[PDB]
């Protein structure tokens, strides 16, 4: 998940009244990946590999 | 050559009639 | 009434915006 | 490793630049559109959606168009005439795209058109993508 | 935050266990026929 | 599937940090706290020109 | 409840009817076709695949056509000259859409376009999704 924005909540208000008002949204998104693969192959003769 | 797969988005299959034997006919 | 929702583009930046970097101070 | 998504996820098109194009909703049980802008805009453009039914002639060909209704949500007032309307912003450049859906589901069939028909209009591309299917 | 307004990704079905087919398997004429077993590839009578 | 009211609550408290830093740098004491740059107590030094 | 799905998988035009747009597959990791019908067919439409590179003069616009290859799957043979292809067939009917892919990526952008350009092509639509982004 990627945290696009932060919303903006709330703010300073006098202590004499009894409501509060609404902020506005942020943002939240998603995101994927994939993985690549290596690849390769070799050779060899057994005689010369064990009497080595 | 890429094998597409089908399918349709109706839901109307053919309202096939049926027939029933005639009234008894003779040879 | 509908929200939309843009990216800011396909390419991060599909022409870089680079810049000048700031004029050094004076001697 | 890629997939076949379009067996999950089909795509139809729905406003090419000079016409609307009807798309049937009804196997489906989400949907959402997709703007795409092909060149600078000059004004911004307004569109609306519609909704259809199906008619009596035929059971499975849209009737007329019935504009699809506002739904306020739990924050923020209903529209000045309570219908859904979208704008595409002066802003948006040639190299990205848009995406907004309706909350609400109505009749079968929907569709998009431009509010007027002019040459900035022609600049606009909308697509509608389906989520998985019922049957 | 709601639907219509977030993606899809944050929403995961639940999974269900039944298994629906459609297809059948039509009966066999094969416990009519004469029943012989042979244990090699050709026989005589 | 994601915690949208902890999200919610982080983001109000970080809302609330931000703001109470501007506070105490530059705020008015008529609603926020008085800043000590916006009080102007501090003694001051100018710079002096130059004939260019 | 409805999703949105555009936000996640959005979907590009490809072949509208009369011309060919290139998708930049660049800025995702899967994809796939769609083809729709919106009148009766006479003979099997063939659609070629290809890929474009990035401009030498300008790195923000795709270069020339290049055709896709074919990868021969695990168990099947090449086709006739190695090359990617598709043909619609003839019993398609019009209430039907039709899914395919190609196995490997190659370059960053991708384009479709008939092998002829006659009556018959004109009838056919094709749009690409995209799967979950990556930015």
């Amino acid at each position: 998940m990627k945290i696009a924005d932060y919303g903006q909540l709330g703010e300073y208000t006098c202590d004499a009244k009894c409501d509060a008002e609404f902020g506005e949204p942020g943002n939240i998104r998603h995101l994927e990946g994939k993985t690549y693969d290596y690849r390769g192959v070799f050779c060899f003769n057994r005689k010369n590999l064990q009497e080595a | 050559m890429i094998k597409l797969n089908c399918r349709p988005l109706c839901q109307t299959p053919t309202a096939s009639r049926l027939v029933s034997p005639p009234c008894f006919i003779c040879r | 009434m509908v929200s939309l929702d843009c990216r800011n583009t396909c390419a991060p930046a599909p022409a870089s915006r680079l810049v000048q970097p700031p004029c050094f101070v004076c001697r | 490793m890629n997939f076949n998504v379009g067996v999950d996820f089909p795509s139809f098109i729905a406003w090419d630049g000079t016409t609307s194009f009807p798309v049937k909703i009804d196997g489906f049980n989400q949907f959402g559109f997709t703007f795409k802008v092909i060149e600078e805009l000059t004004a911004d453009v307004p569109f609306n959606i519609f909704y259809h039914e199906a008619s009596e002639a035929d059971p499975c060909v849209p009737g007329p168009a019935i504009r699809v209704p506002d739904v306020p949500f739990c924050d923020g007032v209903a529209t000045a005439d309570g219908l859904a309307t979208v704008v595409i912003p002066e802003a948006v450049a040639v190299d990205s795209f848009c995406a907004g859906s309706v909350p609400c589901f109505n009749g079968p069939w929907i569709s998009i058109a431009p509010v007027t028909v002019n040459a900035d209009s022609a600049k606009v591309q909308v697509t509608v993508t389906m989520k998985g299917a019922t049957r | 935050f709601e639907a219509s307004t977030i993606g899809p990704a944050f929403f995961t079905p639940q999974v269900l266990a039944l298994e629906v087919d459609c297809n059948i398997e039509c009966a066999s004429l094969l416990d009519l026929y004469g029943q012989i077993e042979v244990s090699r590839s050709t026989f005589t009578y | 599937n994601y915690d949208f009211l902890s999200f919610m609550i982080g983001a109000a408290q970080r809302s609330h940090r931000i703001n109470r830093n501007r506070a105490l740098m530059v705020g008015d004491g008529i609603n926020e706290p008085k800043g000590w740059l916006k009080e102007d107590c501090f003694p001051t030094f100018l710079t002096l020109p130059v004939n260019t």
